[PDB]
């Protein structure tokens, strides 16, 4: 079979790899750097902007933007660069070949999924796509069917109660405390 | 209708599956008057007909397709008569050869008979295993394409004797000196010791497919065999149902615990170990495991496995046994520990030459690693037991593949193999009182093989029809692909089992619920047992079989935690254990997915080849020479697919007659006006009068083709004409003779 990609955009980190692996092939910060100084040398091989481990390496020269904050994608031209880097450079796989699975915090704006979908079909030309609630996946990971899950990354924190695989939407709590506000 | 006076009929009977009867008064469109052998009338009733019987000339013929009525009691009668009264143990059905195991030695295997078959064509002779071997041996020479003989049945039926003689035939007609026969025969005790089991219903059942490739050079001198094995039932190593055993080698080893060299193995009795006590049946009556051991070691030494490797093998099997006793204590719902100074693990580490603290750590934990970072995570007592038993199944499967590679090294020859003839020995279709994942796998393999057989027969029939210039559209093709798609395809019964192995808190109950949800009303072949929610029924090729869901999931599961392999590979005490694991998803694959792949390797081996088929049947459960229990034999014939094969053949034109022999037989019905000089036109005329529906026969270039039943019809109407003529003549002679006695009395 063609295995599907799993790409947990999260915030602050991108976690990506193939379905059925036990840990991701790709873990790099979801960060885009642009150079702010005047470049002085000539013939240097200057490059417009850097994604991920590059922007981390050269960070002293750069301005670093996170395109996702509080689990909302706020700049699509950055984000599409991050996906492009994920598929082509880091996984080294053409996404037109096989499906992709994406993860999102609950209760965030409705248009975020529509834009993610539109970009995945139009530009990346993925054959099929799905988006899945992160806190549901944390139960699949911890081997349970009944849980309440405190899932807290960069950007967003939320609680989702799940009983025997029935989610209880009225009880879903979302909170905007996160690693970035502990950092600030 | 032609249920007439003195029509014979078969009637079903509890004690012998069918009894002969004779229809005592004509049928006319509710109840039949039947004369029985036991009593002159006992009466039989017809429901909202009895199977009619073939005429006496046809019964006893060399080929069951020569019969005009094709059905269970006529087949059973022909095999019974040929076996009991003529002591012919070999019979033909279509392409298949049926071998009825006599439990007695016979002169028929002599070298003069080997010469008598050499160079013949297939139909020229009464059937014999040498005639299949010869057909293969000629086709291998006539064409590049390779050949297989496939032998199917229960293991008791004597497939090994068939393969033995097929090799003796190949050796003799090749004129070869070489020495393959002795080595292949001397391999059997080890392959039976490792690969062979005692089931609920048979002792020394074989639980894998063994393929012996007899290699030939460009001149058809023999070159020495390559052995392959497929379909090994790995799950038996760790689980047994009531009064089963696992592979005999464990009981042979435990029986040998007194021998001096096995002192250090610290063995117990065979019920001391968790991987052998579960069946509750340590002793087979009539076998000394303690002595089969010695025959195994002799077979090893004849294949030249050194004494060092033999003690390595038995050291590893004592390893597996002591491993199985290791008993985890749950610390917590999400953690476990091995108790302090646990004795089975101590003896296992002493055997395998590993640090106790590393094995004790890695059995209870597993390692995750991303490229940047790695985490050591504890695992539940359930997962710890599944891991231990997956490691034991992996050590066993590797040891098996290693012993088979040393067999191959002893059997190979340096000459470049130009071509080969394969002998595949495999189990038949299997069905028990209690029915389980082992049988589900066996029945899936037998579905695949029966599909291949139907492919082959259909192809050779399209060839024969184009030989006889008959339109192909008349032969219908019967296809079991809707049943294979029920099992192997996506959302199939295997796919939902692998999907249940990894869904959280999966269980045999919720697997069964997924089965019902997916298939219950959607498929013609899947059914639910009326009174249960924990079983399902597959309408297999040979029969409906009810499988019970309890404990598939625990049998289905393999995952070997790679760090346990990486501990064992580090051993430095003895040579064999590092040797075993020389060459991942392979560790991740479940048992069912491994089996599915091994079966794909088997089918892609046989599809490269031209099949020839044998069937072995066991006539009686008690090994009486030349006795034939109808109740057993019917079951064996169903299990071998012979009956559904015959049912498929009866749909076609089974009965094929040469124009001149037809004319010889039926000139009695033919007016001396009407026989022409032209036989083909003569027969076309006669038959088109005698049987008004033209759909019952076809006029091939060389043969008449009849549907099932019509040759019996022609024989009946011939007999009726001959009887009316005889009555008229003989009554006239009676009246003449008594008229002369009147003239004597007047004188
Ligand atoms: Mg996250």
């Amino acid at each position: 079979e063609t295995t599907a990609l799993v790409c947990d955009n999260g915030s602050g980190l991108v976690k990506a790899g193939f379905a059925g692996d036990d840990a991701p092939r790709a873990v790099f910060p979801s960060i885009v750097g642009r150079p702010r100084h005047q470049g002085v040398m000539v013939g240097m091989g200057q490059k417009d902007s850097y994604v991920g481990d590059e922007a981390q390496s050269k960070r002293g020269i750069l301005t670093l933007k996170y395109p996702i904050e509080h689990g909302i994608i706020t700049n699509w031209d950055d984000m599409e660069k991050i996906w492009h880097h994920t598929f082509y450079n880091e996984l080294r796989v053409a996404p037109e070949e096989h499906p992709t699975l994406l993860t999102e915090a609950p209760l965030n704006p409705k248009a975020n999924r529509e834009k993610m979908t539109q970009i995945m079909f139009e530009t990346f030309n993925v054959p099929a796509m799905y988006v899945a609630i992160q806190a549901v996946l944390s139960l699949y990971a911890s081997g349970r069917t009944t849980g309440i899950v405190l899932d807290s990354g960069d950007g967003v924190t939320h609680n989702v109660p799940i009983y025997e695989g029935y989610a209880l939407p009225h009880a879903i709590m979302r909170l905007d405390l996160a690693g970035r506000d502990l950092t600030d | 209708e032609l249920y007439t006076k003195y029509a014979r009929v078969w009637i079903p009977d509890p004690e012998e599956v069918w009894k002969s009867a004779e229809l005592l008064k004509d049928y006319k469109p509710k109840v039949l008057q039947l004369r029985l052998e036991e009593g002159k009338d006992l009466e039989y009733c017809l429901d909202p007909l009895p199977p009619l019987r073939n005429p006496d000339i046809l019964v006893g013929e060399n080929d069951l397709t020569a019969l005009s009525y094709l059905h269970e009691p006529a087949v059973l009668h022909n095999l019974k008569v040929r076996f009991i009264d003529s002591k012919l143990i070999y019979t033909y059905c279509g392409i298949v050869l049926v071998a009825i195991n006599p439990y007695e030695q016979l002169p028929i295997y002599g070298e003069d008979i080997i010469n008598a078959y050499s160079g013949q064509n297939m139909g020229d002779m009464d059937p014999h295993i040498f005639a299949v071997a010869e057909e293969a041996y000629k086709q291998m020479a006539r064409d590049e394409r390779n050949q297989s003989i496939i032998v199917s049945g229960e293991s008791g039926a004597g497939k090994t004797v068939s393969a033995k003689y097929a090799m003796r035939y190949f050796a003799t007609v090749s004129g070869s000196a070489a020495n393959v026969e002795e080595k292949v025969l001397a391999s059997n005790p080890i392959m039976e010791s490792i690969g062979n089991a005692k089931t609920t219903r048979n002792d020394n059942s074989s639980r894998f497919g063994k393929y012996i490739e007899i290699g030939f050079d460009k001149r058809y001198r023999i070159i020495g065999a390559n052995m392959r094995t497929y379909l090994l039932e790995k799950s038996r190593v760790v689980f047994q149902a009531e009064e089963e055993r696992n592979y005999h080698i464990f009981y042979q080893l435990c029986a040998s615990a007194a021998l001096p060299e096995f002192k250090t193995l610290r063995l117990g009795n065979a019920n001391y170990f968790h991987y052998t006590k579960q069946g509750g049946s340590p002793v087979i009556d009539g076998i000394d495991d303690a002595k089969e051991m010695v025959n195994t070691r002799q077979a090893c030494t004849l294949l030249g496995i050194s004494d060092s490797y033999q003690m390595g093998i038995f050291r590893i099997l004592a390893g597996i046994l002591h491993l199985g006793n290791v008993e985890f204590a749950s610390r917590d719902s999400d953690s476990c520990a091995i108790p302090p100074k646990h004795d089975p693990l101590t003896i296992f580490c002493d055997l395998m030459g590993v640090d106790y603290e590393e094995m004790a750590h890695w059995l209870c934990h597993r390692k995750l690693a991303t490229a940047t970072e790695t985490y050591i995570k504890p695992i539940s007592k359930l997962h710890a037991i599944n891991a231990r038993d997956a490691l034991a199944k992996h050590i066993y499967a590797n040891l098996f593949n290693w012993i088979v590679d040393h067999v191959n090294k002893a059997l190979h020859s340096t000459v470049k193999q130009h071509s080969f003839i394969g002998v595949l020995d495999i189990y038949g279709f299997e069905t028990f009182e209690i029915n389980s994942f082992e049988q589900f796998c066996i029945n899936y393999a037998n579905e695949k093989l029966q599909q291949q057989f139907n492919m082959h027969v259909f192809k050779l029939e399209q060839e024969e029809y184009m030989k006889e210039q008959i339109p192909w559209t008349l032969i219908d093709f019967y296809d079991n692909q809707p049943c294979i798609n029920l099992i192997e395809a996506k959302m199939g019964v295997l796919d939902l089992l692998d999907e249940e192995c990894k869904m959280p808190k999966g269980s045999d109950d919720t697997w069964a619920q997924k089965l019902y949800n997916t298939h219950l009303n959607k498929c013609a072949l899947f059914e639910k047992p009326r009174l249960s929610n924990k079983a399902f029924i597959i309408k297999h090729f040979a029969d409906k079989v009810e499988y019970q869901c309890e404990g598939f999931l625990e049998k289905n599961k393999d995952t070997v935690y790679e760090e346990q392999i990486k501990v064992l590979k580090s051993s430095k005490k003895f040579k064999l254990l590092p040797e075993l694991f020389q060459d991942s998803k392979e560790h991740k694959k479940t048992v069912g997915h491994q089996f599915r792949n091994s079966l794909h390797l088997l089918m892609e081996t046989l599809n490269a080849t031209t099949p020839h088929y044998v069937r072995c049947i066991k006539p009686n459960d008690f090994k009486f020479p030349f006795t034939f229990d109808e109740k057993r034999a019917v079951q064996q014939l169903r299990a071998c697919g012979v009956l559904e094969t015959i049912r498929i053949s009866a749909a076609g034109f089974p009965s094929r007659w040469t124009y001149q022999e037809f004319f010889s037989r039926y000139r009695v019905l033919m007016k001396q006006k009407d026989v022409l000089s032209d036989r083909k036109q003569t027969c076309k005329n006669v038959l088109e009068k005698l049987i008004l529906d033209k759909d019952k026969y076809q006029f091939g270039k060389t043969k008449i083709f009849f549907r099932a039943g019509q040759v019996a019809y022609l024989e009946k109407i011939r007999a009726d004409k001959l009887r009316a003529a005889c009555i008229r003549i003989q009554k006239t002679i009676r009246g003449w003779l008594m008229r002369k006695k009147y003239m004597r009395m007047r004188r």
